C-alpha cells in the first residue's frame, strides 16, 4: 500500500512571489479573495519569494557563496512575503507560522483558526543538492513536497500569468508563445525552455504517492484561485504520473 | 560575463532559464571550511557496538585534531531501523520516518559529545551552527548530528518509505557546502568489495573505483546510501570520498596523514 | 488548604511504550479507540519509551555514562512514540507538543483542540538523582507529576497487561503470579520483586495533593480504556493514599 | 557479569527489576568533567548584598580560574522569596512555584555575568550547554543559573508548596552528574555550626561532619538545603561538599587550594 | 493615510505589578472579575513588574549596571506577574504567551481561546535608550506601543488607585493631591511631579496612529474594570492627541 | 546619598519620581566591554556591492582583530528599501516594517559569517549573545545583524511608516550599552559634508562637528539616522561617532589606528 494520507482535508495554495512583488495593487484583491475562501476550505498557503531572491543571488554569487549558502538567503524572501501577507489577513485571525510548527502542530494550528501562512521554500539550508549554483529545492518543490506528504486534497500554484506556455509570454520569444491548458510532468521534463515553476517540481511529482494534479492559475485575475480550488479549469492543469489506488 | 550580464538576467529571466543558469555556472567559488576534513561515524557500525568500537576512535580524534580540523557527524543505526519498521507498518511517510530517524542520530551525537567534553569539543547544530567556526578554531573538532534537515519535505525513494537520505548524505552535503578538502566514512569493513563481505565468502577488495565502474557492477547500493554516489558525481568541491574499517586501530588517524587504507571512491 | 486545581477537567492517559512497541497490530485499535474518545474527554495524552530506551541504556551504560545522561536519552524515545501517535491522530485535529508547552500552555492548546499528544518523561535530565545507573524518574513517574500537578480529574496507565500481578506474569515465575484488582502505593512500596510501574511512582503517590487512585490497563484490549476513563474497574486500581479535604 | 548479560537482562525484564537494578550497578563509570569544580554563589547571601559581596568574588573568580576549571552556578535570594509568598497565598502548587523562582537566579546570572564577560566568561545554559565544553577549555569558567530544570514536574515536599529541590540542589546535581572534582556552597557565615548563628549567641562551630550526624543533631535543615544531604549520601561522584563565607576575600580562593575553611560535610 | 488595524476588534488590559504585588487579597478578586469578561472581549491582558523590578534596579545599580541591562532584569518580574495570573485562569483556557507569539501570532491564539496573558514590558533590552539609569520604556509604555500598533479598540491601565491626581496621593504632599477626572498626555508631559503612568508613555502618545484615549483605573474596585472596557469614566482619562480620519 | 537612600527610595516611590530619577543618576557607572570597538558595515553603501566592496574588508578585519576587539553589525540595503516600499504602499505600520526589514540586515550578517568563518570568527545573536564574551576573548571579532530588536514595538516617526531606528541606531545603542572605546560607521563617502556629495556638485567636507551644529546646518538626517544624533547627546559612555569610507583601501584600519579619517561627531 501506498501510504496513508495525514490531512486528507487540506488544501495547499502556493502564491507566487512575484505576485506579490506588484505590491497592493495585487495583493489587496488577493488578499479579499482568499477572505471569502476561508470558510469554504481548511488552507496552508506557502509563500515564494520573487525578485528580492534575484538580488540576494545576485550579491552573493558575486562573493562566490556556494548554493548552500544562497538557498536559505533566498527563503529568508518567502518568510517575509508570508509574513506581509498574514499581516493583511491578521483580522481574520491568520498568522504565519513557522517550518517547525508546520511540519508538527498543523493540524491543532487548523483546529484553532481557518488558515495559516508559512514560507513555501522547504528547508534544505546548507544541505542543498550541488550541481547548479542557484538552489534547485525552492517554492513550487517545497510547497508540492509538503503537501503531497500530507497527502492534501490539493495543490494549487498561483502566479503571475496564465498557466505555462511554449515560450516565456513576457520574453523575446513571446510571440510564438502557445498557451498550454494541460500536460504532464514527463512532458514537461523532457522540454528544455524556461517555465513558470521548478524544475525540480516535476522531479518530486514522479515521486509523488497522492497528488495527481496541480494546477497553475493567474492570482491577478480575481476569481481564478476560487474556481481553481473548486476542480474548475481556469489555469495549466499538470498531471503528476501519481495513478490511482 | 559579467557583474553586469549575471545580474539583468538574474532579474529578466525565470531561474529556470537555462540562459541565466549557465551564467550563475560561471561564478566566482568561494570555499568556506577549506581546511577541514568530514568524518561520518556509523551507527550501526560503530556507535551501536560500544566502547570497544567507541572508546579507541575517541582517543584517535583527540589526537588527531593537534594536526587537523575535523567535523564528526554520527550515523543512527539499530534504534532508527526499528523506528522505521514500526512506522513504515503504519503508513506513515517518508518525511515522518526522517524525522524520526533525525532523533537516534542527535542521540549518537549526544553520548559521542560526552565522552568528548573533557577534550575541550562541543555538540553543535543544537543552540547553532555558527558554534562551528569559533569551535573549529579553538579545538580543533566539532560534533555534529549526521541526519539532513529534510525532515517533512524529504523526497521519498521511487519505492519504499524508507527516506533514501540519511546519515550518510547528510555528512557529505556538509563537507560539500562548506568546500572542505576530505571526507571520510568510517565504517566496520575494510572498505569496498564486490560483494557484501558479511554476505559472500569470495569477495574480493577493491581500493579504488569511480561511481560509473561501481553502477556497471551492481555496487550502486552496497556500502554507502546509493544517492550519496549520485551527490559526489555533481559535487563543485568534494570529487572523492573514502571509506575506512573504524574498528581498526589507527585507521582513522593514517587516512588523516595521507595513507591510502580503505577504498577511494572517486566521481569520475 | 491544599492548592487549588488548575486544570480540574483534565484526564491524562499515559501509553506505555511497550505497547507501541507492538506495532500497526496494538496501535491501530488504539487509536481507532482514542479517535472516539474525542468528543467525551479533555486528553493529554502522554506516551513512554519501550525498548529502544532499553538499546540506547545498553549502549550508554557500555560507555559508562552516568544516569542523568541516559535520562535524555530515553526520553527521546517517548517523544518518537508520541510523534508517531500523534501522526496518527493527525486527521482528527490532534498533534504532538514539546515540554515546554505542556507546563506554560496546555490550557490555549485544549481550548484549540480535543487532544494532544506529549512525552510522558519528565524534564530531569542531567539533573537526574542518583544512587541507581538506571533513571528513576521514567514516564509513569513523569505522567503522575503532571497529572497531580494540574489537579487533573484522572491518570489511567495504558500498559500490554492486564494490570498488576504478584510476580511478573510474563516471567520466570508467572505460573505463581496472582492478579491484583486493587492495591495501595504503600503496600506496593514495601514489596520487592519487579511492577509495570516505576517504583518512583509510589514515592510521587505518597507525596500527592489531589489524585486518589490510578488504574493500570491492558491497551491490547480494545474498550478498557473507555471503561477506565468512566472510572469503570478492569484493571488494576492503586489508591495514592491522598485523603479527601 | 558481561556486557552481554546485561544486555539480555535490559531486553528481558522490566526496568524495576532488581535483577537488571544489580547488573546496571556494575557498570563501568565515566566522569564527564572530573578536572572541574562546582561553586554556588548564594543569592541571598551574596548576590542580593551588592557589590561589596560581589564585586571581591568577581575578582577571586577571575584570578582562581587561571589554575582551576569553575563551574559557577547562581541562587536567587529575596525576589524568590517574594514570588514564592505571593503563589503560596494563591494556592499555587510546587511546580508553578519552581518555574518563578528559576527566573530569580536566571537574573542573578545575568548580572554576574555582565560583570565577568570582559574576562571571556559567559552566561550558558541558555542557548545550549555544548557551551561548557568549548567554554571550560578556552576561558576555564562559565557562569550558569542555580535552579533545576524539573519546573512543573517538581516533586512537592511533604508538607507546604515551597519547592524542596532549589538552588542548593540544582547546583549539586550538575557537580554529581559531570563527575566534577569538588563542590563548594559560597554563603555568608563561616560553615556550619550547631544552630543558626544569626540567630542563636552560643553556637558552636563544626569543621566537618558526616549526613548521619548532622541528622542526629537536628541540623537536616540548617545551612543547605535538606534535600541535598540525601542526594549527598545516594551520589555516585561527589560524597563531600564544602561549605564557605563568600564575604572572607579570598576564602573561595583558598578552598580552591586545598585548605580545609569552612565546614566539610561528608556522605558517610 | 494612517496605517491599517490589524486587529481592530481588540482589547487590550495592562495589569499594574503593584496590583500583583497585594496578593490573592488583590488578585483574587481581579480574577474573578476577568473571568466573567472573557465571554464579552477579546482580550490580550498585559501583566507590568512591580516591587521585584524595584529589588533589581537597587542590586544591579549597586553593581554599576547600565540602563540597557536593568530594562530586561525588570522585564522579567512582568513576566512572573504574568505567569501567575495566567496559572489562575488556565481553567478557562487562558495561557501566558511569549513575545514573539505576542508579535506574530496573536490572531491564531484568541482564534483559539478568548484571552491571553503576555508581559506588558516591550523587547527594548540592551538597546533601551541612554540618559537616565532607569529604563525609561517599562510596562505602561510598552502595552500602548503593541495596543496602538495593532489598531486596538482600546488600552486600559490597571491601577492600585483612582487615577491621577495633581500629586502623589499615597506621598508626603497627598494632603494637596487633587484627582484629575481627564487630562491630556501633553498637559501631562509638561508637568514636572511623579504620575502613575511611565513619561515615556505621554512621548509614545504624540506619536500615535489610532487609540484616541487610555483610561487608568481602580483594579482593587471590583466592577471598574468592566465599565471602562464598556467606555463608561470611572477613572482617569488620558486624551493622546491622536484626531480621526 | 547611599546605598540606603537609593534603596529607600526605590521602594517608596513611583519610578517617575524626579527625587528617585536624581538619586540613580549618582550609581556607579560599569562598562562590559571597555576595550571593545563597535563598527557597522552598511548594507546599502558596502554589502549591496558585492565583493569589489565586501572582500578588502573582509581581509580588514582580519587584520585589524590581531590588535583590537570588534563586533561588527551589518546594515540591510537595498532589499530592505523593496520590502518598506511593499509593506508601506499596503499600509502596514512601522513595527510591521521593522520586522521585515531585520530579516535583510541578517542576511547580510550571514553572508558576511560565510566570508569570515574559516578565520574562527562567528556570527552571533542568532542562538545567543554570550557567545560575544568568549568569542571576543578567543577570535577578537564577531558579526551580528544591525537592526534593534524593537519589531512590533518600534516607536513610529512623527510622519510616515519607515522604521525611525534602524541598523545605524542598532549599533549604536549597542556600543553605548556595552560601554565601548568607540563606534565607527564604515560607509560608501569620505564623511560628512555640507550637502549630499551624490546629489550636489561643490559639496565640501566636514573633518569633526558637534550634533547641535549638525542641527543649526539642517545635517540633521544626511549621513546617518537622525535620531542616532539624539541618542549621542544623552548617551553616558559613547559621546562621539566616527564615519569613515569602507571603499577606500586601509581606511578602517586606520581608523582603528587612531588616525583621524573621515568626520568625527561629537555630542558637544
Ligand atoms: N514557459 C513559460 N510559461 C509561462 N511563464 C513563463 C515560462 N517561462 C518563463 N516564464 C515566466 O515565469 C514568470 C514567473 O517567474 P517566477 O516563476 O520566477 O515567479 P514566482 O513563481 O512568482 O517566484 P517564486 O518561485 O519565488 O514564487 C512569468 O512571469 C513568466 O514571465
Ligand atoms: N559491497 C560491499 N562492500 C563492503 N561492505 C558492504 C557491501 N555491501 C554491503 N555492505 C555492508 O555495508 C555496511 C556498512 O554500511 P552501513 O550504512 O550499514 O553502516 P553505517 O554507516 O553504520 O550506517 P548507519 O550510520 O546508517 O547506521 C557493512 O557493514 C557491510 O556489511
Ligand atoms: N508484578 C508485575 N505485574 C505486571 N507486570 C509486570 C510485573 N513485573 C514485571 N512486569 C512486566 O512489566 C511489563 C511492562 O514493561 P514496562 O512496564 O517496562 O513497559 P512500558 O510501561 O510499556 O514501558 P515505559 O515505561 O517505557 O512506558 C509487562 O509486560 C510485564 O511483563
Ligand atoms: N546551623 C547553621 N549553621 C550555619 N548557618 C545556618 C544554620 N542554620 C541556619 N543557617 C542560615 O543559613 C543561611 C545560608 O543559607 P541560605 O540558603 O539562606 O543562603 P543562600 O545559598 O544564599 O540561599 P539562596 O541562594 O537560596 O538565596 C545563613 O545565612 C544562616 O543564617
Ligand atoms: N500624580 C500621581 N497620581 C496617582 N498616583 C501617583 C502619582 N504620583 C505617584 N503615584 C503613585 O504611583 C503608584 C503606582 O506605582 P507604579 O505606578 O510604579 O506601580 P505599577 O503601575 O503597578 O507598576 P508597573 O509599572 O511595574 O506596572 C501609586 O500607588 C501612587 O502612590
Ligand atoms: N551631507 C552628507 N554628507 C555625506 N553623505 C550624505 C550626506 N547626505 C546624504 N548622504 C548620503 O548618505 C549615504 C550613506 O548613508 P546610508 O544610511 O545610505 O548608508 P548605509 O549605512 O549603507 O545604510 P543601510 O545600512 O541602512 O543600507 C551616502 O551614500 C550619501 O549619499
Ligand atoms: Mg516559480
Ligand atoms: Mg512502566
Ligand atoms: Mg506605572
Ligand atoms: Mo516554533
Ligand atoms: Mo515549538
Ligand atoms: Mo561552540
Ligand atoms: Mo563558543
Ligand atoms: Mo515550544
Ligand atoms: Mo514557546
Ligand atoms: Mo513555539
Ligand atoms: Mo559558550
Ligand atoms: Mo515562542
Ligand atoms: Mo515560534
Ligand atoms: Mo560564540
Ligand atoms: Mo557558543
Amino acid at each position: 500500500k501506498r501510504p496513508i494520507r495525514l490531512l486528507p482535508w487540506l488544501q495547499v495554495v502556493k502564491i507566487g512571489g512575484r505576485v506579490m512583488d506588484r505590491g497592493a495593487d495585487a495583493i489587496l484583491p488577493l488578499v479579499e479573495e482568499l477572505r471569502k475562501l476561508l470558510p469554504e476550505h481548511r488552507l496552508l498557503i506557502l509563500t515564494g519569494a520573487g525578485v528580492r531572491a534575484r538580488h540576494v543571488f545576485s550579491v552573493g554569487l558575486d562573493l562566490g557563496l556556494p548554493v548552500g549558502s544562497l538557498a536559505p538567503l533566498a527563503a529568508s524572501e518567502a518568510g517575509q512575503n508570508g509574513h506581509i501577507l498574514a499581516a493583511m489577513l491578521a483580522s481574520e485571525g491568520v498568522s504565519y507560522v513557522e517550518h517547525p510548527t508546520v511540519a508538527d502542530q498543523l493540524a491543532i494550528h487548523l483546529s484553532a483558526t481557518r488558515a495559516v501562512v508559512g514560507s513555501a521554500f522547504p528547508p534544505y539550508h546548507h544541505h542543498e543538492f550541488p550541481g547548479s549554483r542557484i538552489p534547485p529545492h525552492r517554492a513550487d518543490t517545497g510547497a508540492f513536497l509538503l503537501a503531497d506528504a500530507f497527502g492534501a486534497a490539493g495543490l494549487t500554484i498561483v502566479e503571475n500569468v496564465d498557466g505555462i506556455y511554449t515560450a516565456d509570454p513576457n520574453g523575446p520569444d513571446r510571440g510564438q508563445a502557445r498557451f498550454l491548458p494541460e500536460t504532464s510532468a514527463t512532458d514537461l521534463a523532457k522540454s528544455e525552455g524556461p517555465l513558470p515553476v521548478d524544475r525540480a517540481l516535476l522531479d518530486v511529482m514522479a515521486t509523488a504517492r497522492h497528488i495527481e494534479r496541480v494546477q497553475v492559475v493567474n492570482g491577478l485575475v480575481p476569481g481564478r484561485l476560487t474556481a481553481a480550488l473548486r476542480g474548475e479549469h481556469v489555469g495549466t492543469l499538470i498531471r503528476t504520473g501519481v495513478r490511482p489506488a | 560575463n559579467s557583474t553586469a550580464e549575471l545580474e539583468e538576467l538574474l532579474m529578466q529571466r525565470s531561474l529556470t532559464d537555462p540562459q541565466l543558469q549557465a551564467a550563475a555556472a560561471a561564478a566566482a567559488d568561494f570555499r568556506i571550511l577549506p581546511d577541514a576534513t568530514v568524518i561520518k561515524i556509523g551507527g550501526q557500525s560503530v556507535i551501536d557496538r560500544g566502547r570497544a568500537a567507541v572508546y579507541p576512535l575517541v582517543d584517535e580524534i583527540v589526537a588527531a585534531r593537534k594536526n587537523h580540523k575535523l567535523l564528526i557527524g554520527t550515523g543512527a543505526g539499530t534504534r532508527a531501523r526499528h523506528l522505521y519498521s514500526i512506522a513504515a507498518g503504519l503508513g506513515l511517510p517518508a518525511g515522518v520516518l526522517a524525522q524520526l530517524g533525525s532523533s537516534v542520530a542527535d542521540q549518537n551525537a549526544a553520548m559521542l559529545g560526552q565522552l568528548l567534553a573533557k577534550h575541550g569539543i562541543p555538540v553543535v547544530g543544537g543552540a547553532g551552527l555558527s558554534a562551528v567556526p569559533l569551535s573549529l578554531a579553538e579545538v580543533n573538532a566539532v560534533v555534529f548530528s549526521g541526519m539532513p534537515p529534510y525532515k517533512l519535505w524529504m523526497r521519498p525513494a521511487a519505492e519504499g518509505v524508507i527516506p533514501p537520505y540519511r546519515t550518510d548524505a547528510g555528512c557529505f552535503l556538509l563537507a560539500e557546502q562548506f568546500g572542505c578538502k576530505q571526507m571520510i566514512f568510517v565504517k566496520d569493513e575494510d572498505g569496498l568489495y564486490t560483494a557484501n563481505p558479511k554476505t559472500s565468502k569470495d569477495a574480493t577488495f577493491i581500493p579504488r573505483i569511480s561511481v560509473d565502474e561501481m553502477k556497471a557492477k551492481g555496487l550502486h547500493d552496497s556500502i554507502l546510501e546509493f544517492p550519496v554516489l549520485d551527490l559526489l558525481q555533481s559535487a563543485q568541491h568534494v570529487r572523492e570520498v573514502q571509506v575506512v574499517n573504524g574498528l581498526v586501530p589507527g585507521n582513522l588517524t593514517r587516512a588523516l596523514a595521507g595513507e591510502h587504507v580503505g577504498t577511494i571512491i572517486t566521481a569520475s
